């Protein structure tokens, strides 16, 4: 009984290492669906 | 970590049970004690008979 919930804390581990890497993915993902920001595009107007 | 506590408790069942039939192992009526004395007795009389 006590290897198995041994193997049940061991899943709530890799769970909760799955939600950071979800979340990295998720800032990352949406960082790198913009492109330039709208002060980084002003900034480019403003060059030009 | 009570994995392996209830691990030292199976080993302090077994040392109990290891304890328990080596009581029995004395306290037999057919022990070793018994043979002994009963194949000295029976010694002295196959040399007298």
């Amino acid at each position: 009984d006590k290897v198995m919930a041994e193997i049940d804390a061991d899943k709530l581990a890799l769970q909760e290492s799955r939600h950071g890497a979800q979340s990295r993915f998720d800032s990352f993902n949406t960082l790198y669906d913009e492109d330039v920001n709208a002060g980084e595009k002003q900034a480019m107007d403003l060059y030009l | 970590r009570e994995a392996a506590v209830l691990q030292k408790n199976y080993l302090e069942t077994q040392q109990a049970q290891t304890q328990a039939q080596l009581a029995f192992l004395q306290s037999k009526f057919s022990n070793a004690a018994l043979y002994n004395w009963l194949r000295g007795r029976l010694s002295a009389i196959y040399y007298q008979f």
